[PDB]
């Protein structure tokens, strides 16, 4: 109940501040502006590099999720198996990184 | 594609299918299915054509929906049974969900719409890999859960698959769509006998795999994708036309060829259970499969369509394609009837 | 010279010292003049509920000692 | 086909996670350990047909432990009858169900 | 068996490759001073 | 330094754990008596509520076996107040 | 009673970030041979108040946004995840004592990029969209390296509880067994909050240029609160103080001094180096930081096993 | 199905051990050392019978013997135990390492008096 | 069964009906698929944590990761479509009707 | 009305699904999915799954939906009756289930659903000095060797597949 | 070999340091004699209750009291 109260308090302070910032000088009287950036008429061209680093982040994030419970897992009784599996997980992460390195995957966003 | 990367991807496909086959946990079945889908996606994108991209997108969407329905069935069986052992399911709703999920995976009608689409947009080797190897794991999963399979649903899917496959193959000119509709009809045949005797399902699966492998190998060897190039094949090499005529004869269930072996055995397991209308109806419908096979044999080997002037140049070069296991698969698919009781090794 | 920046750092240090002191004093005030009990696992919560059920006040921080036995 | 590679080779890959009464970390028991244990020791080695027709009692007990249909049905009946008698005025809650019990410990 | 609906259907290409059916341009204004018109490729 | 302090921390942790396992039996007995008292009170209330409903047996188990089954939370706090239910079933999760 | 604790947590955050703007201007000015503001108040103590009242009465821009929901929602999420993220901090006792406070802070760190994404999308200028995409990519990459470094340090610690970090650092600091992780963590938190030399939107466009004076001020408050809290997190994680259960004010004063020094170090780094390029900071992460992070992760997995130094779970 | 057999309210009545958690944690080691036999008998009965209703009398013995522990604390070593459990009770995690001198004094008084 | 089981199953059902009726885009269908995966995650972990199945708590994380990996693959396919027709409309994926 | 908190949360959950099942736009669908993910994390938080709830916040919302919206920003260029229609329809059926199961306390569509709160089916015991779900996840390395192997191989193969198929050559 | 190692120490010190740290991490647990100490430290933690055994009549190795000389000892953990 304390966490929900704190979340609600932070949220209501945030929207009170946003409403004040967005509406307090609206009641002032001024003059309006016309409806009109280097690329206004040009369309946005696709770039493969940003999407590639996005998916690389997603895959490394998934392997981070797999690697995360190691502090809890270090208190086990099969210490040899736990050490082997942890080292194998980080080794496969490094292998994926090196294979992305070798095949020019990290190019122009290195 | 690098040869090493292609080899690793193919062993990943094989490992996924093996993982589905040998596991006793539902989560590992799901894991193997995702392994198979993820590793087979780039093989369809081998040429980087817009048609290949659209085919891969359709295949991805259908397989994703099937896998999600499979996970829903697994979770329902978990709730109502408290265990994960791959055996009979303990809820009719989970059994129905899993059955339609595996029907979507196998291309059964009325979930068949992707099979003539996708196979048209991918190369011949990838289409062969699809239509033969992708059908092993869902058939194993269907084999393990037959105590919980509803008879009405599976027989409805079987008769719909057979009828729709025949009526679809009646229309096409392209070879890959013809093989897709033939595949749909054959899986209708294989699922029609599953609840009575699954050994016949295994036998029909093996025979269908050998026949599809032989036909796709012949098409790759002759580099033919439409019916007119298959007609042109008579000038370049007549032995290839003789082989495709014999293989198409065997694919239609014409005795004494080996394609008469599965379906007849299927009838022998459905008149034992006093079901007479269904096998007669299925044979009457498979006559349409025999019809478009006969149309292909008319176009290819029984007549000689005209050829062009540049074909003379092709007379000066021997073929160099690695026709792997083509004579063995041609012999095994056509003269296997006198060894019919060998199916008892699959019992 | 360089020490004219020190009033701002002093104000920031006061503003950062305020929440910790406030939290410590609130925790001591609301829990009978002692530290707030940490219940990270179910056993500690069971102990806290046992003290609340044994105090007779429905307050876990009112600890009953050896005077409450025969 | 189900190629039993694990039993042929003697390896263990997923049998530890198949059932709920298996070996657990720190020997933590599930809420339906005994019911599933009894059902498993019934249905071992007699086949699926005899398993589904012979000890339906144990499977019904395990399913009742798992989902608790009849327990909350009985609770619904008790609470509905209590609310009806409260509305009719023939019943009142005792002091120990109102919050002045000064409980056990 | 062509019908009215499947009358416009064309045969697929022999190699199954379809026809494939740009450079970004920016205008940095004068907002010493300089106006630059740049043509990028990513 | 970290290995020395971690070994000392392990020793202190097993000291605390052995204190807990020394304290376990009294709490186990208290919990058994408390849940038996709660079940008895619920049984008496069910007896004085369901005297009118036909075909109802007071205390009918929903299980075919006579083995003791650990009481579900709704079986214990079914007829209690809302705040007791909230403290019993969400007190640990909602405690900061 | 608890709402008093919440208010005494959240109002000093706003006071601290306003006087952090003042301290930044003064310390930055004195490092380049001039003075900071000393005219508005006594030694410029009234400067943030004047700036706030000026910014809250300026005319709003009213841009031609494609969507107004994202335009409103981006400051909402930015301020909410700036202020919520302070609560599990053990100073020396947290507001909310949680079992997985580190995971909570990492989750809000991953969640904070939606303000950048929605601010970039809501603005009609596509150049602002490009800048927002680059900022999002930088933030998620350094999120990856933050997660791995935090995992290794907590594997030394043994649990996800943030208050246990005070107990595990009673003898010696964790900057002594983990100084490469400390350096890389500091640089990663520097690059997380778009701090120099890793800011890009100031150099050659911004994603939040289209916002009015008020919403820009709110984005500034969120960013500076993130900076202060990240320095406090580094202080708790690597430079823990001596804690006396009978005098918590000793720990409060000690870690306040340390976090003040770390924030001054942030401003000091801002006024020493030129700006990185975008591809140069991608090269710094993916080809320099990540292999060392994976190697040190393997080392810190294996080190307590071979030294009999496994920390307790509780 | 069957009717649940439940003991009456007179079978569940016993003199409680009305002390807090820190009082128990202060004297937990000596309680384990001295009151071992009824505790072990009760726990063996609980783990073998798998039924609280079959173990109730054994539980009563625990609620007797533990009480006979605390009275011996009250007769001879009341004040060092009071200081020790107060020092334990102050801290949030009830750590043993924060109360070493009071524990030493309480243990010395207990050893030389009991 | 419990009330939350009905609510989670209804969420899965409406996300399935959202997937099966494409409107204009493909990203929306991908989002519907991830909504289905999220509902599966929630249902599985509720069932697992209710019954105190200890080992099975390792399962839903895998149920995330694999399916999340699949999502990445789907995104790439969409990008390839966006590289051909310039938009992710589903009414451009009809080159295989003939 | 507090004791139905999880159930109340579940309503918002299915409500959030109608936020993106109608498919208004990828940005609004992503916003609805974000709200649904936060609500589901709260739901599993109320059942004791703290690590799994923070997995939902860390990996689903901050990891995957970020990439989904990031790719959304590269399509659906910025500038209906059907969206509002199916939203209203789904909301009406959802409140029909709510009203019926709050009225007669026992409904059925495919399975029989009970109208009581979620608090009834909880356990009365204590887990001791550990969290059972925490050690269940921690047993991924001690017990789940095969699962770790197949998951790591799957992620490596996925990296290879992703960077292979987007080359275009 | 020595020329190659000096070359990569000249061009890419980061990769050399990372590979050295990874190799040390992968070969050092097999050589340090303190891994068994970690194993029996993790074994000796009493997470559960040591439920007693019924005395059939012949169990000389099991103790009758916690303070009895029988059972496992923990002097090695006390000293180390």
């Amino acid at each position: 109940m304390n966490l929900m109260i704190t979340l609600l308090t932070n949220f209501t302070l945030a929207t009170l501040l946003v409403t004040i910032a967005f509406w307090l000088p609206q009641l002032n009287v001024y003059s309006e502006k016309t409806s009109p950036d280097p690329m206004g008429s040009a369309r946005l061209p696709f770039s493969m590099k940003f999407f590639l680093v996005a998916i690389t982040f997603l895959l490394f994030d998934l392997e981070i999720a797999l690697l995360l419970p190691l502090p809890w897992a270090s208190q086990t009784t099969n210490l040899n198996t736990m050490l082997t599996m942890a080292l194998l997980l980080i080794f496969l992460l490094a292998v994926s990184l090196a294979y992305e390195w070798t095949q020019k995957g990290l190019e122009w966003t290195e | 594609m690098n040869p090493i990367i292609l080899i690793i991807i193919l062993m990943t496909v094989m490992l996924g299918t093996i993982i589905v086959m040998i596991s006793t946990h539902w989560l590992l079945i799901w894991i193997g299915f995702e392994m198979n889908m993820l590793a087979i996606i780039p093989i369809m994108m081998k040429k980087h054509n817009p048609r290949a991209t659209e085919a891969s997108t359709k295949y991805f969407l259908t397989q994703s929906t099937a896998s999600m329905l499979l996970m829903m069935a697994i979770i329902i069986n978990l709730m109502f049974s408290g265990q994960w052992t791959v055996m009979k399911l303990f809820n009719p709703m989970a059994s129905m969900l899993m059955t339609m999920a595996l029907a979507m995976k196998l291309g059964m009608a009325p979930f068949h719409f992707w099979v003539p689409e996708v196979t048209q947009g991918i190369p011949l080797s990838s289409g062969l890999i699809l239509l033969t190897w992708q059908k092993l794991a869902p058939m194993s999963v269907l084999y393990q859960i037959l105590p919980s399979i509803n008879l009405d649903l599976i027989l409805t899917l079987s008769i719909l698959s057979i009828t729709i496959g025949g009526w679809g193959g009646l229309n096409q000119t392209q070879l890959r769509k013809i093989m897709a509709y033939s595949s749909i009809a054959h899986m209708g045949w294989m699922t029609a006998v599953l609840l009575y005797n699954p050994t016949m399902t295994l036998l029909n699966l093996i025979i269908y795999i050998i026949m599809t492998s032989t036909m796709f190998t012949l098409f790759m060897a002759n580099s033919t994708t439409t019916t007119l190039s298959l007609s042109h094949t008579w000038n370049k090499a007549p032995i290839m036309t003789i082989l495709v005529l014999i293989t198409l004869l065997s694919m239609g269930g014409l005795p004494p060829l080996s394609g008469f072996m599965p379906k007849w055995m299927i009838i022998q397991e459905m008149t034992k259970n006093d079901s007479i209308i269904l096998p007669t109806l299925m044979a009457i419908t498979a006559l349409l499969n025999l019809y478009f096979y006969m149309r292909l044999t008319y176009s290819t080997a029984l007549t000689m369509f005209p050829s062009t002037n540049n074909m003379k140049m092709k007379w000066q070069f021997p073929t160099t394609k690695r026709m792997t296991l083509l004579p063995t698969m041609t012999v095994l698919s056509t003269m296997l009837l006198p060894l019919t009781p060998i199916l008892s090794i699959l019992e | 010279m360089w020490f004219e920046v020190l009033p701002g750092i002093a104000v920031m240090g006061v503003c950062l010292f305020i929440p910790g002191m406030a939290t410590a004093r609130i925790h001591r005030f609301s829990n009978g003049g002692r530290e707030k009990r940490v219940a990270h696992y179910s056993y500690q919560w069971y102990l806290m509920e046992r003290d609340r059920r044994v105090s007779g006040v429905n307050r876990y921080y009112v600890s009953k000692g050896l005077e409450n036995i025969d | 086909p189900f190629f039993d590679v694990q039993k042929k080779l003697g390896v263990d890959l997923d049998h530890w996670m198949t059932i709920q009464s298996a070996e657990q970390p720190h020997r933590i028991p599930a809420r339906c350990h005994a019911f599933e244990k009894e059902w498993i020791e019934c249905a071992h080695g007699i086949g699926s047909i005899r398993a589904e027709k012979e000890c339906k009692i144990e499977f019904e007990d395990f399913r009742e432990c798992l989902l608790r249909q009849k327990t909350m049905k009985r609770l619904n009946a008790i609470k509905r009858q209590r609310d009806k008698l409260i509305k009719e005025g023939k019943y009142t809650p005792p002091p120990h169900h109102s919050g002045q019990e000064d409980l056990r410990p | 068996y062509p019908t009215k609906e499947t009358a416009h259907w064309k045969p697929p290409p022999w190699n199954d490759v379809d026809p494939p059916k740009s450079n970004l341009t920016l205008n940095f204004g004068p907002q010493g001073v300089l106006r630059l018109v740049m043509e990028l490729s990513g | 330094s970290m290995m020395r302090w971690n070994r000392e921390r392990r020793r202190l942790q097993i000291e605390d754990f052995e204190a807990r396992i020394a304290l376990m039996p009294l709490l186990q007995a208290e919990k058994d008596r408390r849940v038996l008292q709660m079940l008895r009170e619920n049984l008496e209330e069910e007896a004085t509520i369901m005297k009118d409903v036909p075909g109802w047996k007071v205390g009918e188990s929903v299980f075919h076996t006579t083995r003791w089954v650990t009481p579900m939370m709704g079986e214990l706090y079914g007829l209690r107040t809302g705040e007791e239910i909230l403290s019993s079933t969400y007190g640990f999760i909602w405690y900061t | 009673m608890f709402m008093i604790n919440v208010l005494t947590l959240i109002i000093p955050i706003l006071l601290a970030v306003a006087f952090l703007t003042l301290v930044e201007r003064k310390v930055l000015g004195y490092m380049q041979f001039r003075k900071g503001p000393n005219v508005v108040g006594p030694y410029g103590l009234l400067q943030p108040i004047a700036d706030a009242i000026k910014l809250f009465i300026k005319e709003p821009l009213r841009p031609a946004t494609s969507s107004i929901s994202m335009f409103i929602l981006a400051p909402i999420l930015a301020l909410t995840l700036a202020l919520t993220m302070w609560i599990p901090l053990p100073m020396p006792y947290p507001l909310i004592n949680m079992n997985l406070g580190v995971l909570f802070m990492l989750a809000m760190s991953s969640l904070a990029v939606y303000s950048i994404l929605w601010s970039g999308w809501a603005s009609n200028s596509k150049y602002a969209l490009i800048g927002a995409l680059r900022a999002v990519a930088q933030t998620i990459s350094y999120e990856v390296t933050l997660a791995i470094i935090l995992l290794s340090v907590l594997l030394m610690n043994g649990s996800f509880t943030l208050s246990t970090l005070i107990i595990t650092q009673e003898q010696v600091w964790l900057i002594f067994p983990a100084w490469p992780l400390a350096m890389m963590w500091f640089i990663s938190t520097l690059a997380e909050t778009n701090r120099a030399p890793f800011d890009l939107t100031e150099g050659e466009s911004g994603f939040n240029v289209e916002y009015a004076a008020g919403p820009f001020a709110l984005f500034f408050m969120a960013e500076y609160a993130n900076i202060i809290m990240m320095n406090i997190f580094t202080t708790t994680l690597f430079l823990g103080a001596f804690h006396n259960p009978y005098m918590p004010e000793l720990y409060t004063i000690n870690f306040t001094i340390k976090s003040l020094l770390l924030s001054i170090t942030f401003l000091w780094i801002r006024a020493s180096y030129p700006r990185f390029r975008y591809d140069q900071l991608m090269h710094l992460l993916w080809k320099n930081f990540l292999p060392l992070t994976l190697a040190l992760c393997m080392w810190h997995v294996s080190l307590p096993i071979l030294l009999s130094s496994i920390p307790p779970q509780t | 199905p069957g009717i649940v057999e439940l003991p009456s309210l007179e079978d569940l009545k016993v003199q409680e051990v009305k002390v807090s958690s820190s009082v128990l944690k202060a004297a937990a080691h000596h309680y384990g050392a001295q009151c071992d036999k009824p505790n072990k008998e009760f726990m063996l009965c609980r783990w073998e019978e798998k039924d609280p209703r079959r173990c109730l009398e054994e539980g009563k013995l625990v609620n007797q013997c533990a009480l006979e522990f605390f009275r011996q604390i009250k007769r001879h070593c009341a004040e060092p135990f009071t200081e020790y459990w107060t020092c334990i009770d102050y801290s949030g995690l009830q750590l043993f390492r924060r109360c070493r001198k009071e524990q030493a004094q309480f243990d010395k008084c207990v050893l030389d008096k009991l | 069964m419990s009330l939350v089981y009905m609510n989670i199953m209804m969420a899965f059902t409406v996300s399935l009906t959202g997937l099966l009726m494409y409107r204009s885009h493909l990203m929306s269908s991908l989002l519907c698929l991830e909504g289905m995966m999220l509902s599966l995650f929630i249902l599985a972990t509720l069932m697992i944590l209710n019954s105190h199945f200890t080992l099975a708590s390792m399962m839903p994380i895998i149920l995330l990761v694999f399916a999340a990996c699949e999502a990445a693959l789907g995104l790439s396919l969409l990008v390839m479509v966006s590289n051909t027709y310039g938009t992710d409309y589903v009414q451009n994926l009809n080159l295989l009707q003939c | 009305m507090m004791t139905y908190i999880v159930f109340i949360l579940s309503i918002i959950f299915v409500m959030g699904f109608v936020g993106f099942s109608s498919k208004p736009s990828p940005i609004y669908g992503g916003l609805g999915l974000i709200v649904s993910g936060g609500v589901g994390c709260g739901i599993v938080l109320n059942f004791g799954g703290s690590f799994l709830g923070l997995m939902v916040f860390l990996i689903y919302l901050g990891g995957m939906m970020v990439v989904f919206g990031y790719t959304t920003a590269m399509a659906t260029e910025q500038y209906n009756k059907v969206v509002l229609g199916t939203f209203i329809t789904g909301l009406l059926m959802e409140f029909l289930m709510v009203y019926y199961v709050l009225k007669d306390k026992e409904v059925e569509i495919v399975f029989k659903f009970n109208g009581m709160g979620d608090w009834v089916i909880y356990d009365t015991g204590d887990s001791g000095f550990f969290s059972e779900e925490a050690m269940g996840i921690a047993a991924l390395y001690s017990y789940g060797t095969w699962l770790v192997i197949v998951t790591g191989w799957s992620l490596l193969i996925g990296v290879v597949v992703i960077m292979e198929i987007t080359r275009g050559n | 070999v020595a020329a190659f190692l000096k070359n990569v120490w000249a061009k890419e010190p980061v990769l050399v340091a990372s590979f050295a740290i990874a190799g040390l991490a992968v070969i050092l647990p097999t050589l340090s004699p303190y891994t068994k100490y970690s194993l029996m430290i993790n074994r000796a933690t009493p997470y559960n209750y040591p439920v007693p055994l019924r005395d059939d009549g012949n169990m000389p190795d099991v103790p009758s009291h916690p303070q009895d000389p029988q059972g496992p000892s923990l002097e090695w953990l006390k000293r180390l």
